[PDB]
């Protein structure tokens, strides 16, 4: 629903024009009831009635980051948490501008995939310590935490396989020696290209990134599992060592006009494609 | 009414007090002897009634306690202030432990500064390099054998 | 060539050269701790014109300028 | 004289916001002297009323117009910089200020002599 | 309108608290490093006392070396040293302060007496070399004098920063007081001290003077650094309580 | 109109008593229309209809410097800018207490006289740099501070007496003169004259006692071959004699009954421009 | 280029709160250079309008799209770090910036000589 | 007893700011013992719930009012100073504290004997 703010204004017009007594911010008495009976019809049915679902993504516009408005506060109290989009994060660079501290999912853990639950449980611990230490000398959490922030920037949506592997790399610390500005170039070369197969040190029997069908095997077994763990950690070891040696060596070199600009235009396009 | 001076807050066989910069390494510790070197050779400090000020060259100390054990240092400069009572205060600028110094790095640093001597700026600047070599030679000497 | 005393250079400058040498002979494992009691990191200056400090340059500061 | 009191108090309210943020020591050398006078101006503006003898516990003060102008004029000049701050609090004209300052000097001399009595 | 601006005022103070808390926490680390000293201290300047300790109390240039802080927000500390300079101020006077606040404050208040000032960026610890740089600049453009006074901040307690001083008479005046002490029942505290010192050669007595002068300054700056971080801790935690009350 | 705030309150009374639906701050729907049709009747007519004019100076009282009030915000959106009078500047000393940053004229440049446009175009550049540098001594800092001292006045200044004292500060005749003695400098320029006093006069036409030059200045401006050289004599004589003979006393007078005599002299100089 | 101007100005507003509390000298070495560029970006965003000749007292400037992108691009690179700040205030493209910077260098040379 | 728990925890929060600045060794002799008790008070306030057997993986504890007052009273006196800190974490009543402390003494004796050999 894009968006419930403009629906409420339309319902207020109807109510006021028909002499319904107005209350807070001139809205009628039942403006809470308007959004409540809408959003409650969205649900997850039982096994006894098909097990179908209607997931709801209501949008609600706030005026200058003011959550205390009547229509905004109503919809927050109905929904199962929110995804807050901060204006300062948008202009700052982070897109989508998801304020993780303000945002929340009330049924997060049970909703996730078994594979996604494995990596994400650790990320909460890392980003909690990173945000605290950023306010108040680089620790392991400080290094790895900053790379997650660089990875979260994206225009178009990522495929489940391409997302979880690039996050798993950062979790176990494959992007520690890789600098913060070259994380998107590292992630691009992981997904579309592949450095192991790029004539040399490959020798993996099944696990590669070009094979998109592994997506559904990962969802079943997870990455932390005897089937895929050893095969995955090869792929990432080959990708890091070759990227650091062959690809990241250019950054010590390139200190000239028409090469620094070529490096920028390369790195800026890497933000879009995950 | 007037300013209290900075000494007012300080309070207070042989017992020495070996210090560096503005902090003691030993504080009035009972000891058999200590052996400095400077100006008039290596006058070993023992229990006595003398009272004597001794200037120090770049040289090692050796603190021998009454029991038998030994703790060696190396000094950059300063003085050794002996008292009528069985006690002295060896106020150094730097007093490194003879252990924190390296034999291989010191001999490497000797070879480096000898090259700088030949292509020095002038006779004023060349004398400063000879001070640097005069310490390094004493540093390597105190390590080997003694 | 030889005499540091006869080419100016007071007793205090000699001690600084002696300490800085003694710090340069410290073992690799624990040289950071000793270098911070010697490494020059200060200047003498006064404000002139408008927010433009002169820097006096009289007492050498660094070891090689002695 | 009346405008200078209003001007000084206007500067003082601006300086009062700076002291809350930064601190009293952070202010300039000339601005500290303005605060010392302005603090005394706020205290000297107080007055024990004759009807309010029950409340204040002190006799009233009818302050003459000539007394009011002269006393405030001298405070702005800085003739009473060495006079303490609490001397100006809850009194009439300048004679009562200097009277209370004399009582403060005498009582401070007695309490100091009590703590100076014991030695070693 | 009012709903947005009072929030943005409140958001202003939230950023204020966070930045001032960064100073608080950073100065704790420096205070922990700095207190690695109080256990030691004092015993290094035992024989420095016998050289320069005056009993009490202007004809040829009186030098003053007040040790001030770099950046402000330390509180009653730089102001305390300014009161000592304003109280003494003789006709024969010359100032060479130490710190950016001293350079800024004494240049405007005393343009006649102020020559120049020394700055330390506080990157490494307070060492002998820094103290020699102070002593050697104290007679360079300022040249000879009757004495070199060194006003500084003593640290006895976390709350109590005492204001103290070291008096260094000039070598000509110092040797005359020393000769009195050597050959008279007067002084007494340094009867055999002066005899033992004067028995040694003339360069040794001059180098003894230079050494303990730099050692007296080394204590003063290091004691001021310890006072600096303690007083700032009280001022910054006072600032935080002011921000929190707003 | 002194003032439109009390007119609106009177119109609100009328509207509310006759059961007109109220809106923001209990005012009727057409309280904007009330002031709009009033102020739009004030205008500058064409050459085809006489070229006459009605200039409007509506006054509107604000409560504790709150421009967000409904009646105040309405009148600001109708008028061609405003002259904001700050309460802190009033008590601070500056009278009239004109907040230049908040104030604005939407048709300023075209409205001014040719002579007044010459000096005032530079003053915008000086006070812009002075206000910025005051927050964060240059020539702008010196000359900028003197303008602030000159703007203080009780009764209104004559066009000749104003523009000459501003032209002096623009070209930098009050740089050596201190900030506290600007009103004493300006008083001695207008009413008295130092060149004719002492000796070193010898100007053929340009003096300050001759008030009729006012209209010649409006035609030709100060920056012009007719008056430029003659004006810069008058100011050179006034500055040199004021600095030598009149400002010399202030280094001297450091005693009781002379410092007070200096004050009472300087305070009365704020009133008369 | 347009995103980098928005990014730099976002960093600058965060740094502006730090300078008010701590000070200009307290900032890092790289952050000082960001402030010097960002201050110039705010000034270079100003423009004297051709209809507003009466207000500004200066002739107008139509700045081409190719001029706008190139001049701002070079400022982000740091090609105009040695160019003074007030050169960028109230001008059009890069030619008018370097023209005003030449006039500032010449007038500053004369006042220094006097 | 209830006031002393509130008083001790109030002193502990003041002491927690001093240890962060100065250090644990910088505190006084009596204040160190207050920290040891106050740390145990915070741990002993925790309790494994009977409905939350699935979450905690341990059986629940209904602690009686007489048990609650007596156990906390003795901790304030300093009768359980020699009892370790993690004995008090997630238990109910003094019998379960001393039971866990017995298990901790036995397991610590075994692991120490393993390293007194290798």
């Amino acid at each position: 629903y894009d968006d419930l703010s403009k629906q409420a204004v339309a319902y207020r017009q109807i109510s006021l024009l028909l002499r319904r007594p107005p209350g807070r911010e001139a809205y009628p008495g039942d403006v809470f009831y308007l959004h409540s009976r809408l959003l409650e019809r969205a649900a997850m049915l039982s096994p006894g009635k098909g097990g179908g679902s209607v997931t709801a993504l209501p949008i609600v516009e706030t005026l200058s980051n003011d959550v205390t408005a009547y229509i905004v506060t109503n919809v927050i109290s109905i929904t199962d948490g929110q995804i807050y989009l901060d204006t300062k994060l948008f202009t700052g660079g982070q897109r989508p501008a998801v304020n993780i501290g303000l945002s929340v999912s009330r049924v997060g853990s049970s909703a996730q995939n078994a594979a996604m639950k494995g990596v994400a449980g650790k990320l909460k611990g890392i980003l909690a310590e990173y945000r605290k230490l950023a306010a108040d000398v680089q620790t392991i959490p400080m290094i790895r935490g900053a790379r997650f922030v660089a990875l979260f920037n994206q225009k178009q949506p990522s495929y489940f396989m391409n997302a979880i592997v690039s996050l798993y790399a950062c979790l176990n610390g494959y992007l520690d020696d890789v600098k913060v500005q070259y994380v998107k170039f590292y992630e691009y070369l992981l997904v579309h290209r592949d450095l192991g197969i790029m004539y040399g040190t490959a020798k993996n029997k099944f696990f590669y990134m070009y094979v998109q069908e592994l997506n559904y095997l990962i969802r079943f077994f997870t990455l932390n599992s005897p089937i895929l763990h050893g095969e995955l950690e090869e792929m990432l070891k080959q990708h890091t060592h070759l990227f650091l040696q062959h690809y990241q060596s250019k950054m010590n070199a390139i200190k000239s006009e028409k090469d620094v600009k070529a490096l920028k235009n390369l790195l800026y396009s890497c933000k879009r494609a995950v | 009414h007037d300013l209290p001076e900075g000494f007012e807050f300080m309070e207070h066989t042989l017992r020495l007090t070996l210090t560096r910069q503005d902090e003691f390494l030993l504080r009035e510790e009972p000891v058999k002897c200590v052996t400095v070197t400077g100006t008039n050779g290596e006058y070993g400090i023992y229990p006595g009634h003398a009272y004597k000020i001794v200037q120090l060259n770049p040289s090692p100390l050796t603190v021998e306690y009454t029991d038998g054990t030994t703790k060696k240092y190396f000094v950059s400069g300063g003085f050794a202030h002996i008292n009528n009572e069985g006690s002295c205060d060896v106020n150094t600028v730097e007093c490194t432990l003879l252990d924190d110094l390296d034999l291989a790095i010191a001999e490497k640093e000797l070879a480096a500064q000898q090259a700088a001597l030949g292509s020095a700026k002038d006779d004023k600047a060349k004398s400063v390099v000879e001070i640097r070599i005069s310490v390094i030679e004493a540093v390597i000497a105190a390590l080997k054998h003694h | 060539s030889s005499s540091w005393r006869d080419h100016g250079i007071s007793y205090l400058k000699y001690l600084n050269v002696c300490t800085e040498t003694l710090h340069s002979t410290v073992k690799e494992s624990r040289r950071a701790k000793y270098e911070r009691w010697s490494k020059p990191c200060y200047t003498a200056q006064r404000p002139d014109g408008a927010g433009g400090q002169e820097t006096i340059d009289k007492v050498p500061i660094h070891t090689k300028d002695y | 004289v009346a405008q200078d009191v209003v001007q000084m108090l206007t500067k003082y309210r601006e300086l009062q916001d700076i002291i809350a943020v930064l601190g009293i020591d952070e202010l300039s050398e000339e601005d500290k002297l303005i605060v010392d006078r302005a603090r005394k101006l706020v205290k000297f503006l107080s007055q024990p009323f004759q009807v309010a003898e029950v409340f204040t516990g002190m006799t009233g003060h009818y302050v003459q117009l000539d007394d009011t102008i002269d006393s405030f004029s001298g405070l702005l000049m800085g003739t009473y910089d060495q006079v303490p701050e609490m001397a100006f609090y809850m009194v009439g004209g300048i004679n009562s200020v200097l009277e209370k300052a004399k009582k403060m000097a005498e009582e401070a001399a007695e309490l100091e002599k009590m703590r100076r009595a014991r030695v070693a | 309108g009012k709903l947005r601006l009072y929030k943005e005022k409140l958001e202003g103070y939230n950023r204020f608290y966070s930045i001032v808390k960064t100073i608080k926490m950073v100065t704790l680390a420096k205070y922990r490093a700095a207190q690695g000293r109080i256990r030691t201290r004092d015993f290094s300047l035992r024989y420095t006392e016998l050289a320069f300790s005056k009993p009490q109390a202007a004809k040829n240039a009186l030098v003053y070396i007040p040790i001030t802080t770099n950046r402000g927000s330390c509180g009653a500390l730089n102001s305390n040293i300014v009161r000592c300079i304003d109280s003494v101020v003789s006709s024969k006077m010359v100032l060479m302060p130490v710190g950016k606040r001293g350079i800024d404050s004494f240049s405007k208040l005393y343009p006649d007496e102020f020559r120049y000032g020394i700055i330390n960026d506080m990157k490494e610890s307070m060492h002998f070399g820094y103290a020699t740089f102070v002593i050697e600049n104290a007679y360079e453009v300022s040249k000879d004098a009757d004495r070199y006074q060194v006003i500084f901040n003593r640290f006895v307690s976390a709350g109590v920063q005492r204001n103290a001083v070291y008096n260094i008479p000039s070598y000509e005046k110092w040797k005359e007081d020393l000769a009195d002490a050597a050959s008279s029942d007067n002084q007494k505290n340094r009867y055999l001290f002066a005899n033992a010192l004067q028995n040694e050669e003339e360069q040794l007595i001059r180098d003894f003077f230079d050494f303990h002068a730099a050692l007296a300054v080394l204590n003063a700056v290091g004691e001021n650094e310890l006072s600096e971080q303690a007083a700032r801790l009280v001022a910054v935690e006072g600032q935080l309580t002011n921000i929190s009350s707003l």
